[PDB]
Formats: structure tokens, sequence, C-alpha cells
RNA sequence: CUCGAUGUCGGCUCGUCGCAUCCUGGGGCUGAAGAAGGUCCCAAGGGUUGGGCUGUUCGCCCAUUAAAGCGGCACGCGAGC
RNA sequence: CCAAGUCUGGGCUAAGUGGUAAAGGAUGUGGCGCCGCGAAGACAGCCAGGAGGUUGGCUUAGAAGCAGCCAUCCUUUAAAG
């Protein structure tokens, strides 16, 4: 009914390996995991997830692979970015090429090494953010830079995702 | 409205059987005659529940004897209430045994008034008329306050008039939660 | 607690059911596993519903501190004549009919209730009457 | 910081910077005190002792007020009708009551800026907000 | 914040978040780190 | 059980598990700006001074300290004082 | 481990519950009754408006919903706080 739809385009190299989905499309055939009963199928255009039964544990499953490898592809069609904004008169943002930098705990030396979809995108350095391959994997460095130097809601010099909202904590008196 | 469906052996142990399949044991009584037929509960209930039908009889279809009945004795088990025995009266004519629906309008003054809340003994009668008395028999009354209740005199007896209980007692009153 | 005057030194021990039921204004605490328990831990209760409601709406009642109890000495060594009455309370064992009239016209007098009790002393539910009760 | 749009003043006509709603109310909100208050003067100052609301700012039209738009409810009921401050507490004291005509008829006489104005919507909502202050109806 | 015992939401919007028989709630609001697990 | 018998305080000397953790870190929280506090969950690794007076273990006082914790083993210890 | 089915049949948990405890607290898991709803085409997802006396009681420095003690209505359709 409506918990395993999705179109396959772009001549995708989506194709069923031995025991995971390899969807090849950029660089990366990108597995997308695959359990015994879940099965699926992928004709002229149409991408299926099947239901070999209709538990909580299967339909969660389906939902899963689904969206999942719904990602494996949709990806393997462009690659994956990351939209993080740098933002903190507390900071400084430049690529040095494969390598973090960036600081506002005032001493400097923040070396990374993008691992890999992930490429550094430095044009600001206040927008500045990454680029990656694989939907998480690219969130969770995300994450790792943010959170290393970030959090500030009462007084912000951070690294904000989108930049939500976050937080205003007053302060002395007022 | 209602019905049911017979019974055999009882007195207790088949019925407890019942219980168990989902029906309850029932006696089915009239002026002098009886007999009984047995209450399969769900439904049973549900018209039970009508409550209005526990007051004011209603027609019950068991074998095709549509007959007329009311609940005269039960005994509903304490140890999670429902029943151990659901008993009823078919009647002829002459009703004079009836605990029918009451309602009133207590004509708000108590906890809009002096806060007041009104406390109702009776909510409902047992008097006479034949096989004749709907689901209201009814009164009302503003006055809700000072030390304020109306009764059994005061009443109030429309259509089929006829007080089967006593020469007052009251009906109900108004309670001070807090003074008035 | 209450039972002023009474009559005499102590009950006992002992109890399995009963005869509490009914209803009588439908704001109900059917208590239900339980056996005696503190007139005052009861005024617990009591005062709960009693503050919950809007401060006035007059509850009612049930059973009653009817019982004496002794620790007997006050911790000493054991042979006095049980001497002593210390504890006051009342008695309910099978479900009873724990009757708390208000007029709050809500699930709010359920509320008061409801935690008078969860609280108590013991395993407890509430409810309103639904088989009616016929008296003389 | 400096939120800039109308705030709304319930004042005293004839008057001029009522400590509450006008002293530091305007001035901070985003109107003020004696200016606003005065152009007020020139025109509340003939309709004030039955209650004078008007929302103000440098507003649209531009100038200096916004609208003065008839006497809350229950303020101007009470205003026409007699006793004072609030009935201390409605409902339950049934201290004020007013009288069904009369009700209908203030309303009318001030009714024009009446939600959509008519003769129920004047006298009810006269029973209505009376009540609500302690103007029940009687 | 932690309880053994209690946590019943209240940042209103608060949440019953299963993490590992781990009764926790989860929300927006510092206040509720409803732990009671 | 133990009396045809099991030597009970305190203190030494040598300790050994426990964690409801004192000090140590890891922590979410604040009525967290910093700082320093207080509030809980994780973690016993190591650490966990000297005097004074009192047969007192307790305790109060002196001077420090990261701290100078609670408590299990006949309130461990006479075939070891 | 040691004699004897790692029987067959239909179920439920999966925490190792086997292999010990309560008050109690829960979108655990599985099972059955009452409600609103997909064609007065649903809900979570989501557009836009979130109304006019409402902004009435003590405090009135403020209840003029979102300080607190009383009311519990009026206009008017997003529909009605």
């Amino acid at each position: 009914i409506g918990r395993l739809p999705i179109p396959v385009p772009k001549g995708v190299s989506v194709e069923v390996a031995p025991g995971r989905v390899k969807v090849k499309g950029p660089k990366g055939e990108l597995e997308v995991p695959v359990s015994p009963e879940m099965r699926v199928v992928v004709e002229e255009g149409v991408v299926r997830v099947e239901r070999p039964s209709d538990e909580r544990r299967h339909k969660s499953l389906h939902g899963l692979t689904r969206t999942l490898i719904a990602n494996a592809v949709k990806g393997v069609s462009e690659g994956y970015s990351k939209e993080l904004l740098i933002k903190g008169i507390g900071y400084r943002a430049r690529l040095v090429g494969r390598a973090l930098e960036l600081t506002v705990g005032f001493s400097h030396p923040v070396v990374v090494e993008p691992p890999e979809g992930i490429t550094f995108e430095v044009p600001e350095p206040t927008r500045v953010r990454v680029s990656g391959i694989d939907k998480q994997k690219v969130g969770q460095v995300a994450a790792n830079i943010r959170a290393i130097r970030k959090p500030s809601a009462y007084h912000e010099k951070g690294i904000y995702y989108a930049g939500e909202p976050v937080r205003l904590k007053p302060g002395k008196a007022g | 409205m209602e019905y049911r469906l017979k019974a055999y052996y009882r007195e207790g142990e088949k019925p407890s059987a019942l219980r168990r399949a989902g029906k309850l044991p029932g006696v089915m009584y009239n002026r002098h005659l009886n007999r009984k037929v047995y209450v399969d509960l769900v439904e049973f209930d549900k018209v039970f529940r009508q409550a209005s039908i526990h007051h004011v009889i209603v027609l019950e279809l068991p074998d095709g004897q549509s007959l007329p009945t009311l609940v005269r004795q039960v005994n509903l088990d304490k140890r999670r209430r429902r029943p151990e025995h659901v008993d009823f009266f078919v009647l002829s004519d002459e009703p004079v045994e009836m605990y029918v629906p009451l309602r009133f309008v207590g004509t708000p003054a108590g906890v809009r008034a002096g806060g007041v809340l009104q406390e109702i003994h009776r909510d409902i009668l047992v008097k006479v008329s034949p096989r004749n008395i709907p689901e209201f028999i009814e009164v009302d009354v503003s006055g809700l306050e000072i030390g304020d209740s109306l009764h059994a005199s005061d009443l109030k007896l429309p259509p089929g008039v006829e007080l089967a209980v006593s020469p007052e007692e009251t009906i109900a009153a108004v309670v001070p939660p807090e003074d008035v | 607690r209450m039972k002023y005057r009474k009559q005499q030194r102590g009950r006992l021990k002992g109890a399995t059911k009963g005869g509490d039921y009914v209803a009588f204004g439908d704001y109900g605490l059917v208590a239900l596993e339980p056996a005696w328990i503190t007139a005052q831990q009861i005024e617990a209760a009591r005062v709960a519903m009693v503050r919950h409601f809007r401060r006035g709406g007059k509850i009612f009642i049930r059973i009653f501190p009817d019982k004496p109890y002794t620790k007997k000495p006050l911790e000493v060594r054991m042979g006095k004549g049980k001497g002593n009455v210390e504890g006051y309370v009342a008695v309910v064992k099978p479900g009873r009919v724990m009757f708390e009239v208000a007029g709050v016209t809500e699930e709010q007098a359920m509320e008061a209730l409801r935690i008078a009790g969860h609280k108590l002393p013991i395993k407890t539910k509430i409810v309103r009457r639904d088989a009616y009760d016929e008296a003389q | 910081k400096k939120v800039v749009a109308v705030v709304k003043l319930q004042l005293p006509a004839g008057k001029a910077t009522p400590a509450p709603p006008v002293g530091p109310a305007l001035g901070q909100h985003g109107a003020n005190i004696m200016e606003f208050v005065k152009a007020f003067n020139a025109a509340t100052a003939n309709m004030g002792d039955a209650i004078v609301p008007v929302e103000i700012t440098i507003y649209a039209d531009r100038s200096f007020t916004f609208v003065t738009k008839t006497p809350p409810a229950s303020y101007l009921i009470r205003k026409a009708a007699g006793l004072e401050k609030g009935a201390h507490k409605p409902g339950r004291e049934k201290v004020g009551r007013i009288t069904w005509e009369q009700v209908l008829e203030i309303a009318k006489q001030k009714m024009p800026d009446l939600n959509t104005t008519d003769l129920e919507a004047a006298a009810r909502m006269i029973a209505g907000s009376a009540r609500s202050m302690g103007v029940e109806v009687v | 914040m932690k309880v053994r015992a209690s946590v019943k939401r209240i940042c209103d919007k608060c949440k019953v978040i299963r993490r590992h028989g781990r009764v926790y709630v989860i929300c927006e609001n510092p206040k509720h780190k409803q732990r009671q697990g």
C-alpha cells in the first residue's frame, strides 16, 4: 500500500549483490543493506521494497531498506554535500587542502583531514561547510566539527549546521 | 428493549460454567410462575446499561415469547462487580413496585449561589401506576442554600399519580461546601 | 482519626472480604487489596481531596476509624499484657466502597482521589456505581 | 533593539499621561506619554469619564495616535451604570445588576463601534461582559 | 536529570523515548532530562 | 550451635573486600556568563596528614590538605605485643 | 554432566525473564470492547487567517488568557479558546 514506494531513474547502476544492494552512481557503489526476507525490485523506472509479512519488525524494516537504498541511489545520482555555516567572531575558516583548520579555542592548530566523499568548502569563511557522498558519514563529520567548538545558547561564537535558532540564555543582571 | 437465551441446570455450578462461556445465570420470574433462563453478558449488559432500562422494563424476546420485564433482584459479584446472577419479573398488570427514573431541575441557587452543592438522595422514585410510567418522574425547585432540603412531601405527583413510599423524608438538599 | 468513646482494649488478627459496594455521590474510591488503614493516613486522603477541590465542595466518607492496636511497649522485651493503645484505624480488605462525594463534576475529583489513594495504603482503583442499588 | 508598532493605551480623557498605561507604557512599548497625550487631549478630552480607550504610535496617514475606539465593554457599561471599581467579584456576588431596556438603550447609545452593530449585539454584550465584572442581569 | 522513578513529561511537548529499556524522556528543555532508567 | 568453655573495650602491628565516591575523573543540570559554587547518573584507581585532652572507638580545638570518606570480617585480629 | 525424546501439536517472551521483592512508571509485546474519521475524503506531515465588546475580578505597580481570589458571556464564521 504505502511504505515501500520509490522511482529509480538516471540509468542508476541499481543492482542487487550478495546480501547487499549495490547502488552505483557518481563514484561509490553505496552499499545499501539487505535482509533475507525484505527482498526488492527495480524495473524500467520503478524501485520497490517488498514486505514478506506485516509485523512490527518488518514494517519498520520496510520503511528502512526503502528510504535507505532510496538514499543510496538518489545519492549515487549526485554525491552529497553538507550545508554547514560557521559563524563566530571567534573563529577562522580556511581549507588548507585536505584539512580542517578553523578555531575559537585560541590555540588554532585545528588540523583535520576530510575522510572521503568529504571535501571542504570555505567560500567565506562564514558560509563554510562540507560535501561528502555517504548521507550519514557527512552528517556525522559535520557534527564532529560542529560540536568540537560550537555550543553557546547564551552568547554565541559557534559552528552551526543550517544554524538552528539556538537558545538565548540571558546573563548577569536584567 | 431486550431478550435472552434459556437455562436448564441452576442454583450455581452450571451457571458458573456459563459465566465462563460469557453467560451469567438468569432467574426468570413472574407473579408466582418461574424458571431459569440464561444471560449472555456482552449485550445483556448493553441493554441493562441503558439503565432507564433497570428501572423502567422493556420487551425481551426469549424463544419467541415476547414478554415484559424489569429487574427485581440480581447478584453482581463484588470481586469485580458484573454479576453472579441476573433476576427479572415479567409483569401482567398491577404495577405497584416502581423505582423509576427521577429528574428535577434544581433551578440553580446552589453552587452558583452559596457555592452550596446539590446532594440527591432519591434521584429515583418507588411508587405505583400499573404498567404506566416513562423515564422521567419529575420535579424541581430554585431554593438551593439556606440549609434547604426538598422532600417526598412537596413531591409533585404527575400523571399516573401514586406515592408508594413515605410521608416525606426529603428528595435531596443544599450542602454548604463552604456555608450558605 | 475518629472512634471517640469506644468501649474496649482491642481486636486482634484475621480477614478476607466484607460488604462495602454501592456508591453515594459517584466520586468513588474502590479500595481494592488491603487490610486496616490508619484513620490518619485516611485523613491524608481526606485532606488531599479537600485541597484538590477548589477548597469547598464537600466530600463524604466511608469506612470508620473503628479499631485500636498496640506495639505494646515502645520497644522493650516482650511480655506485658499487650498493654497500651496506640494506633486507630479502619478495616477494609476486599475492594470496597470508599465513598467520596464533593461536587467536582470531574475526573478532577477523580485525580484528587486518584492519588490521595494511589498513595494511601495500597492497591486500589476508582469509579462510580452502575448496577445502581436498591435499599428499603 | 526597539520594537516599532501601534501601542494600545487605555486612558482617562481630559487627562494627559496616565502613570500606568502612558507613563512608562507608551514610552518604552512604542508610544509616548506627554505628546501622544496632549494630541489626545485635543481629542478624547471631550469624551472621558465613562472610559477612554485609544491605540497610538507614529502611524500611517503619517501622524500620532492611530485610533480612539469606544470604551471597553464592561468599563463603559458600568461607567454609564452606577457603582465604582469592579464588583469585587462577579457571578457569585450578584452585587451589580442592570435592567433590560436600560441595557438595550445605553446599548444603542454608544453602539457605533459595535462589532458589526445591532440591538441584540449591544444589549447582549452588555449582559455578558457586565456579568463579567459584576454587572449581572437583574 | 535523573529520578529512578516518576518521569511524567512536562515540557508539555515532553517525550517518552525508549532507549534500551531506558525509560528516558527527551525534550527541548534542559530542565526535562527525564532519566528514570 | 557454644558453658568438659568462643579471651568482650581501647590500642598497637599487618590488613582485606564494599560503595550508597571524601579526594580523583566522566558526566546531563542550574535559579550556569567567568569563576567558584550546589543538583543527580557512571566509574573504587590511587590517594584518603600532624598534634592537643580525654583508657574513650566519638568527639570538640590547634595547623595544614586534593582530601583529609562511611563501612563489611565475633563491632578483624592474645596461640602476635 | 547420568538412566531416558535435543517427541509431536497449537501458543507467548526474548529481559536471559531462566536463576526470586513491593509502591510505583511508561507511543514495551501480544490480546480483546466502546469513539472520531478517506469520499460532513481522514490524521503526522503542510498554506493562510490566528477575529470584533474580549485586553471584564482583588493587584488595580498587573490578570487588561500567560502574576493570584471571582465570573463564565456578547458580536461574529477561519470558528467560535
